[PDB]
């Protein structure tokens, strides 16, 4: 289970993603960044089958970067999420579907609002205040149902996120080797180097 | 991929001093039903080759047409079609062997086992086997199906190796083949009494014998057999 | 004139000019001779150089162990046609375990060249070939023209000044046909035949190219000091 | 063979011009004049129907002004049949974009796509180009109100006011004279009709010889409305501006 | 359901000498518990002083050999009658095998000859094309019986010099052609005793600078 | 499909369709490229026959292929969009597979390869476009300026011009540009580029476009007023 | 109009003959083969002084043991080079060896006549393909758009070809050293070039068994030019 | 199979075993699981022998074509990604590959990429791949330090393979060592386990589980 979490607060979106890469019986790496920057104000985290995850993320990244150059303009998070959903919805009826689940965290510069989209490998899109893929949601959703507000600050969002990770580290069976946390706001994307 | 429906059983053959002999019964079985009683499974090609075929009969008839078409095609723009550039057993076999291995590689085989018997231009005896898998081999004696298990042992007592071929006459070889056919009628539950036999000699040419029967059978001892163990009466 | 723009157009007298222009390319090519006896078949070819620094263009191509040809005209077209022969000789061996008959090899070349003369877009082959070979009916010599016409002959010559060698062979017909079991004498007759087509230049060690096939002789090509014996 | 009969539609002249594009532009110069004027609070599209008849059913007729989506419209100059092929392609492209990104297509992107299609017919395929020139009138939230034009060459450019079809030289001079940047829709309506009234080859400009449309933010609050004018509404605006 | 593969038995053996190389194989061909032929050649002279055998499913083996012989023919046509080196042949055979990676030639392939320095060479392949140059290799049905014997008697494995007691190994003295053929004959005689698919006859192809020579020996026919 | 050979040789060994494509480039508005010591500047002509234009939305002459490379052109405008699109796609494709942005030489070689392909492909005519491709290689501070043309040949230039009256501005650059000491600063490079265009342009109002590209993806387009200041300074020095 | 694959009344392909005229307009390229190596040299011919001459790439590596010089419509050569490089590397992959120079040349020449109504016209560029292999040693080939290739001891192509070839006729012998060949290419290039020969408007290269294919530095060529001037002034 | 590669102060150490099996049958003890792609690139082989051999020699052909076209060497990142993109096309077809693409360039420095037939491509400092990876990890992980000497690092890699050759039934034969620096790779010999085991046991005083 490749833990990926997301929380949308007052003025930003925060994505947390596990660092472990386990192939069989061995943890091959404990510092893996399961995310790609699609545009300056849009970040996508991902989790699923080996190989497919990165291949899909980089493919989406390339397409959005192509759009940005062509139009000299950044697509809204809503527009990027719809593009991603269609690719997955197309993929599910292919010969060999992309087995990838994603969270898209973005800051809409037009509306001055943070936005978090949860999309599974079938192409099921939902906009949420907080989201998760895989088994993480079984612990974190109910926990966030209790501790979330729409008017929370970024610092309160991080404390709330620490609470989620602590619960996961307590009750989940795999060692996912901690998480890499990234914040998406009006100033762009930045990584929290100490978590 | 398929399953064979109407089938032909053993084809047996052997080399002798001046040529080759080949034989096969005239039955087309439909499972345990002995459905068709007049099927010719030896198919001559020219006056120097006989192809004996076992297995699926529909596929046999297809192969029969390929060989008939092969003769037609070889005659095209060929003034020496009845002489130097006539079809050889080696040519006919390699053609079939190519087809059989191609068809197995497409996972759509011709469900057969084939023996090409004949005599070459230089008088050399030709005898080679090929089946649905494209597997090929040659031997002084060759047999398919039940014949492999029962006929080969009997024919190998006559020609056990290559050096025994010049020592083997046509009368001795035909005697061995006819005996083997009787043994198969005793023991193969999908055999018939009626069969065809072909001789290809380097001197006397192609002799094709039809409507042969298994004869001189031993059954009289059956009367003395009573019960399955303790039964006196 | 108005009827030579493409190969798909007959002239008012029923001529195909593009085919005739392709035939012209052969006449510009260097001379090559073919002849045979009952036991052997020989190709002799005068190779042509661009200048003194250049090599002498190869004229003879091997098709199988028992067959090969010499060319005159567009060399790339000879490569295409010889490649086709190699494949056809090879198909015959792999499928039928049978060496391809020289006569049937000629028929296949004829039909391949013909398709290019009746269809729009394409063009005729611009090369003439002399095919020799030894098969089940003995020695053979063929002459291929890109019109499609293939002809079996005792001896012949194609290329520039080929009429001289062709006349010599027409006189010598009764002599060289009898040269059985003697390869060197049959080549001598071929070298003497091609000599009738020479002007100014003579046969040197890197100029001459000979090939032979026979009863117990695979198709082999002789060049360089290997033909000094025959000069 | 077939080469004999090939016109070779996609070649350069010795001067470096595309023959068929140039001749297609000549065709368009005889088509009914179409004018587009962009204002601060909207866009006007005006166009002249070509020598009509009294027995033409006008209220159900459409030869000049077409709707591409709710935000974008086009004025046509040239072969109507050719224009409808491209219009239906443009309508599909807009819907493809909407399905993909869940946002209405930006005007320029739609214009570029149609212009790229036209370009293709001049470079490859051996087919004749589309004998059509478009005036695109549209709105999006990036650039706001926009006017573009495309021609058979596949080249497109943006405009404040522009004319296509017949008498563009005369029409462009009149627009260049009376146009100002702080202009409004009601004023632009008047300018468009006055320009057609002077450049027309007809004796007098009447309601039955016109197609008219406006793209206004004059819709209840922050949104855009397309108004394809009816015959009676064109008749009223002709009286209002003082032409009839 | 149709099974496109079969097992024709047989066993092959390649040994490389200092200036020679041998490729041996029994002449028996079988299906299940029956004998098809007591003499069906399995090792072939492929031209350019290269010998080859493809052991396992005979239909696939014959096809592969046939294709490689064809490859040699076209190598001469395409590259001015250049001699195909043993290392170049091996690489070519890899591509023939891997080309059918997803519907494999069901064979163990071995080729033998001389390298470009004139030394004896043996190359061994798996069914899907992985190859390796070796001094010694047995393939086929009785390969598990023969290879350990060759590790012991060719490469002197687990053998040491008396008196030293495990400290000093047996030196790797080269083997002559006469000494190698003895090991080959004993290898097949032993394999014939304990493996039912091995027997009838043994055909050895020896490769030297002078060419390709053949030797035939009888094996038990039970 | 339409397979007709449009680009073919003539008796004198010329491909007229390729040569007529160059005539289309000769007709196009003038474009100029000048590289300094630590920058490259792309100047472009805007013909003032077209007023009442909307300069916000009108397609700009200089196009970004990636964040570190730009492309300007002279010739058919519609044709240029096709090359620009292909170039942009290849730029992202290169980043995706090589994990490194294109070099300026590589991007040029690709665009030139596309142009060449259209000179010996059936059913197509050559591009009536010559391009100037400029930028900086990743993690490199050496300026790059390349030119391409319809035939498909490409080469690097210290300074170059293409389009109408390019013969005149090339004459200017050949005497004014020194290789041993190129324009050391951005100001000097822009000034030399504006000067070269002023030989041909007519009025220095909205007819000159300037785009400065610096190392590490630093690309900016100058405004009307900024360019007008260069135009003012050049002529005031000239009055002497 | 008329077919692209049409024969003339003399028995020549119009388009092939016309492409040969385009090659005559091209810049000069010279190749000389010796027992110590093969030398390749070209005229760069920059159209303007602002053009950075080092970007002119008319000599090109195909493999470590094969080099190539071009003359004519040089844009057409790019696909020919790409094919040659692929053919050389592919053969190494299939056969674990270097590919024969002749076989490489033959592969390139197979593209030549693949035109019709495949590509729309023949190539407008000639190639000098130089290399080394173990069988036939140091070799030099001239590959035309006709599909024909000749081997040469020495060869010149381009605008000054017939004048250069006549000069190569007299100067070449079988005992030439590599140094002697280098100077000889420079000598003949200087003779047929319009502009004065220097290290910036002319380029040298060679192929040896030991070091493989090498394009010469402008500093290295400059010395050979200076060495040439002195030896001509020596008598 | 046991293969490893790790980054350290003096560049990269690559160490592999030499065994090849077919079930319980030991098919070869002398196989080369390191492929010399170019003077600065190495590839490791684990999983399907043919798959690894074929596609990594193919990779070398693609890397050579790169430096012909671009007149510059291929990056380790680009080389590894060519292979990973290739196997991703074949995903589901049944390829079995576990590889490390190890090398050095100026702009990257010493770099190791783990490439997998599942499509996984990972950059990292330490990797152990094959049926014996766990055994090598145990020794390597417990004794690894960034500041080992080229001599101590070579030994650690060699020792880690030995550990795995011992305990893993499908690993063994011999140890092939490589060292990669600024100036390319350097072979450090074939080391038979039959002699190395006893040598290490005596000198190091380890392997007390064994009767010696
Ligand atoms: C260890 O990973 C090692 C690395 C190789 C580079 C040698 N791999 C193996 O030992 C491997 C077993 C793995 C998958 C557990 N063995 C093979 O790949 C094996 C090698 C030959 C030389 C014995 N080949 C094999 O098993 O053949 C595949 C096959 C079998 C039957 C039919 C078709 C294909
Ligand atoms: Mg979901
Ligand atoms: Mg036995």
């Amino acid at each position: 289970m490749d833990i990926i979490l997301g929380i949308r607060v007052q003025d930003s979106v925060i994505l947390a993603s596990s660092k472990a890469v386990t192939r069989g019986i061995s943890v091959l790496k404990d510092s893996d960044d399961k995310t790609r920057q699609l545009s300056p104000h849009t970040l996508m985290s991902f989790a699923g089958e080996a190989g497919d995850t990165v291949q899909f993320a980089e493919y989406i990244q390339a397409n959005i970067q192509l759009y940005s150059i062509r139009e000299d303009y950044e697509l809204s998070p809503q527009a990027v999420s719809s593009f991603v959903r269609q690719e997955l919805a197309k993929s599910i009826r292919s010969r060999r579907p992309y087995q990838v689940n994603v969270l898209i965290g973005g800051y809409d510069k037009k509306k001055n609002k943070p936005e978090l989209y949860q999309i599974d490998y079938l192409g099921t899109k939902v906009e949420l205040p907080y989201g998760a893929h895989g088994y993480s949601g079984f612990y974190t959703f109910s926990l966030l149902d209790h501790h979330y507000r729409p008017d929370m600050t970024t610092e309160e969002g991080l404390d709330l996120l620490k609470l989620c990770v602590q619960e996961l580290e307590k009750r989940m069976p795999m060692d996912f080797k901690g998480v890499i946390v990234k914040i998406v706001d009006k100033d762009g994307i930045r990584q929290v180097d100490d978590f | 991929t398929q399953q064979p429906i109407v089938t032909g059983t053993s084809v047996i053959s052997m080399k002798y001093d001046n040529g080759v002999i080949i034989a096969a019964d005239n039955l087309g079985s439909y499972g345990s039903l002995l459905r068709f009683n007049g099927v010719e499974r030896l198919i001559p090609v020219g006056d120097n080759t006989v192809v004996g075929i076992s297995g699926d009969i529909s596929d046999m008839q297809h192969i029969e047409r390929l060989l008939k078409d092969l003769v037609t095609e070889n005659a095209y723009d060929n003034p020496l079609a009845d002489a130097e550039e006539a079809l050889e057993p080696s040519y006919i076999f390699e053609y079939l062997a190519t087809v059989m291995y191609q068809r197995r590689s497409k996972m759509n085989p011709l469900w057969n086992a084939i023996i090409v018997a004949g005599v070459q231009s230089n008088g050399d005896q030709f005898l080679r086997y090929v089946n649905l898998l494209g597997v090929t081999y040659s031997s002084p004696t060759l047999a398919t199906g039940f014949g492999a298990h029962m006929a080969n042992p009997l024919l190998r007592k006559v020609v056990d190796r290559e050096s025994d071929i010049p020592k083997t006459t046509v009368q001795v070889a035909e005697e061995a083949i006819v005996n083997a056919m009787r043994v198969l009628y005793y023991r193969d539950a999908r055999s018939s009494r009626n069969f065809s036999l072909a001789i290809i000699d380097k001197n006397t040419g192609l002799t094709f014998k039809k409507n042969l029967q298994v004869e001189n059978m031993k059954w009289d001892f059956a009367k003395d057999i009573k019960g399955y163990g303790t039964q006196k009466i | 004139n108005n009827y030579d723009g493409d190969t798909v157009t007959f002239s008012p007298t029923g001529r195909l000019f593009q085919v005739e222009y392709a035939l012209e390319a052969i006449k510009q090519g260097s001379v090559t001779v073919g002849l045979r006896s009952n036991t052997h078949a020989v190709l002799v070819a005068l190779k042509r150089n661009a200048d003194e620094l250049s090599s002498y263009q190869k004229k003879i191509i091997k098709c199988d162990e028992h067959m090969g040809l010499s060319l005159a005209g567009l060399a790339p077209d000879a490569r295409v046609l010889s490649n086709y022969l190699r494949q056809q000789c090879n198909y015959s061996s792999l499928v039928f375990n049978r060496k391809l008959a020289v006569e049937r090899a000629g028929h296949l070349l004829c039909d391949k060249a013909q398709k290019n003369t009746q269809s729009y877009g394409g063009r005729p082959y611009g090369v003439g070939l002399l095919i020799i070979g030894y098969d089940k009916s003995g020695a053979h010599l063929l002459e291929f023209q890109p019109s499609g016409n293939v002809t079996e002959l005792y001896g012949t010559a194609i290329g520039a000044r080929s009429q001289g060698a062709k006349t010599y062979l027409e006189r010598t017909l009764d002599t060289f046909i009898k040269i059985d079991g003697n390869p060197d004498e049959l080549i001598k007759a071929g070298v003497e035949a091609i000599s009738q087509s020479l002007r100014d230049e003579s046969l040197t060690v890197d100029n001459l190219s000979i090939a032979i096939v026979g009863k117990d002789t695979p198709f082999t090509i002789y060049d360089g000091e290997a033909v000094a014996k025959y000069i | 063979g077939s080469r004999r009969y090939d016109s070779r539609t996609t070649i350069f002249s010795p001067e470096g011009r595309l023959y068929q594009v140039e001749y297609a532009l000549e065709s368009i110069s005889h088509a009914g004049t179409a004018i587009g004027i962009m204002a601060s609070d909207g866009i006007v599209l005006a166009a002249e129907r070509k020598v009509t008849s009294t027995l033409l059913e006008q209220d159900t007729s459409t030869e000049k002004l077409y709707k591409l989506n709710d935000k974008i419209a086009v004025a046509v100059a040239g072969l109507t049949a050719d224009a409808e092929i491209l219009i239906n392609t443009a309508r599909i492209h807009a819907q493809n974009y909407l399905k993909t990104y869940n946002e209405d297509i930006p005007v320029e992107i739609l214009v570029r796509r149609l212009s790229d299609i036209k370009q293709g017919y001049t470079q490859h395929g051996g087919l004749r180009p589309f004998g059509v020139s478009f005036i695109y009138a549209g709105y999006d939230d990036r650039y706001g109100y926009q006017l573009y034009t495309s021609n058979p060459s596949g080249n497109y450019t943006g405009w404040k006011a522009i004319s296509v079809g017949a008498n563009t030289s005369a029409a462009q001079t009149l627009l260049q004279m009376d146009y100002k940047d702080d202009m409004k829709v009601d004023d632009a309506i008047e300018l468009a009709l006055k320009t057609l009234s002077k450049t027309t080859d007809s004796s007098a400009l009447t309601y039955d010889r016109l197609e008219f449309a406006t793209i206004r933010k004059g819709a209840n609050d922050g949104e855009v409305y397309q108004k394809i004018f009816k015959p009676q509404e064109i008749k009223d605006i002709l009286v209002k501006t003082g032409i009839t | 359901q149709f099974n496109p593969y079969g097992d024709n038995g047989g066993t092959i053996l390649g040994i490389a000498g200092e200036d020679f190389a041998v490729l041996a194989g029994d002449t028996r061909n079988i299906t299940d518990y029956s004998i098809n032929s007591r003499y069906e050649p399995k090792v072939f002279d492929c031209g350019d002083n290269i010998v080859m055998s493809a052991n396992g499913f005979a239909a696939d083996g014959d096809a592969l050999v046939k294709r490689f012989k064809n490859s040699v023919k076209w190598y001469h046509f395409d590259h001015n009658d250049k001699k195909l080196s043993i290392n170049s042949a091996a690489r070519n055979i890899q591509h023939l095998l891997y080309g059918k990676r997803f519907f494999p030639y069901y064979v163990h392939t071995i080729i033998a000859g001389l390298d470009e320095d004139g030394k004896g060479a043996v190359y061994s392949f798996d069914p899907v094309g992985s190859y390796e140059r070796e001094q010694c290799r047995a393939g086929g049905a009785a390969a598990s019986l023969i290879m350990p014997f060759l590790d012991n008697q060719v490469n002197f494995k687990n053998q040491y010099e008396p008196g030293t007691n495990g400290k000093v190994k047996k030196p790797l003295k080269y083997l002559s052609v006469e000494e190698v053929i003895k090991l080959v004959r004993d290898s097949f005689t032993s394999a014939t005793e304990r493996h039912i698919q091995v027997g009838d006859g043994l055909e050895i192809l020896i490769v030297t600078k002078d060419g390709v020579r053949k030797e035939f020996y009888e094996l038990k026919r039970d | 499909g339409y397979d007709r050979a449009l680009s073919i040789f003539s008796p004198d060994g010329h491909i007229f369709q390729v040569e007529y494509a160059l005539e289309a480039v000769k007709r196009g508005t003038c474009a100029v490229g000048v590289k300094g010591k630590n920058c490259v500047v792309l100047g472009c002509e805007r013909r003032s026959t077209l007023k009442l234009q909307d300069t916000r939305i009108t397609p700009s002459k200089v196009s970004k292929i990636d964040s570190h490379v730009v492309l300007s052109f002279s010739g058919l405008n519609a044709d240029s969009r096709i090359l620009i699109e292909k170039a942009r796609v290849e730029a992202q494709s290169h980043r995706l597979t090589l994990e490194d942005p294109v070099t300026v030489e590589y991007l040029t070689r690709y665009v030139a390869g596309v142009q060449q392909r259209y000179t010996q492909s059936g059913g197509v005519r050559p591009f009536g476009v010559s391009t100037l491709i400029a930028g900086f290689d990743p993690r490199d501070d050496e300026p790059k300026l390349y030119q391409t043309e319809p035939s498909g040949i490409y080469s690097s230039w210290s300074a170059q011009t293409i389009g109408r009256n390019s013969k005149t501005v090339r004459e200017f650059l050949e005497k004014n540009y020194d290789r041993k000491e190129p324009p050391a600063t951005v100001e000097e490079c822009v000034k030399l580029t504006v000067r070269s265009l002023l030989e041909v342009v007519q009025t220095g109002a909205k007819n000159i476009e300037i785009t400065v590209v610096k190392p590490d993806s630093d690309i900016v387009a100058l405004s009307s007023e900024e360019i007008n200041q260069y135009v003012t300074q050049i002529e005031q020095e000239k009055q002497e | 109009d008329r077919g692209v694959s049409t024969f003339s009344p003399e028995g020549r392909l119009f388009q092939v003959e016309y492409s040969l005229e385009a090659i005559k307009l091209g810049s000069t390229a010279i190749g000389i083969a010796t027992k110590e190596g093969v030398v390749l040299g070209v005229e760069k011919r920059a159209t303007s002084p602002l053009l950075e001459s080092d970007s002119i790439e008319k000599i090109v590596e195909i493999d470590r043991h094969i080099g190539c010089a071009m003359s004519g419509l040089t844009a057409d050569a790019r696909s020919m080079i790409e094919h040659a490089r692929t053919a050389a590397v592919t053969h190494n992959l299939y056969y674990d060896e270097d590919i024969n120079v002749e076989s490489l040349t033959q592969s390139v020449c197979d593209l030549a006549l693949r035109f019709g109504e495949l590509m729309s016209r023949p190539f407008g560029v000639a190639l000098l393909i130089a290399g080394h292999d173990a069988d036939d040693g140091y070799q030099l080939f001239h590959a035309e758009p006709s599909g024909t290739f000749y081997r040469y001891n020495a060869k010149a192509i381009g605008s000054g070809s017939e004048g250069a070839q006549a000069e190569l006729l007299n100067e070449w012998h079988s005992s030439l050293t590599l140094k002697e060949a280098e100077l000889l290419v420079l000598k003949i290039l200087k003779q047929v070039m319009e502009e004065k020969l220097d290290e910036n408007n002319a380029q040298l290269s060679c192929i040896t068994k030991q070091d493989g294919f090498k394009i010469y530095d402008n500093e290295k060529t400059a010395e050979l030019i200076k060495e040439l001037k002195e030896k001509e002034a020596a008598e | 199979t046991t293969t490893l590669a790790f980054r350290f102060q003096g560049g990269i150490i690559v160490a592999v075993d030499s065994r090849a099996t077919a079930g319980n049958w030991v098919a070869s003890q002398t196989v080369k699981k390191v492929i010399e792609i170019n003077p600065f690139l190495l590839g490791t082989m684990a999983g399907g022998a043919a798959d690894c051999q074929f596609w990594e020699t193919w990779l070398g052909s693609q890397c050579r074509l790169h430096e012909l076209r671009e007149k510059e060497r291929i990056s380790v990142a680009a080389a590894s990604k060519i292979l990973s993109n290739l196997v991703y096309q074949y995903k589901g077809a049944g390829l079995s590959m576990g590889t490390m693409i190890c090398g050095y360039t100026r702009k990257e420095g010493p770099t190791i990429y783990y490439v997998d037939s599942d499509g996984t491509r990972l950059k990292g400092d330490i990797f152990c791949v094959g049926s014996g990876q766990t055994f090598a990890y145990g020794v390597l992980d417990s004794n690894y330090k960034w500041d080992l000497s080229v001599e101590d690092a070579l030994y650690l890699g060699k020792r880690s393979i030995l550990a795995a050759a011992h305990r893993n039934a499908y690993s063994g034969g011999s140890v092939n060592l490589y060292h990669v620096t600024e100036d390319g790779w350097i072979y450090h010999g074939n080391h038979d386990v039959g002699e190395l085991f006893w040598k290490v046991k005596e000198e190091e005083g380890s392997f007390n589980n064994v009767i010696g």
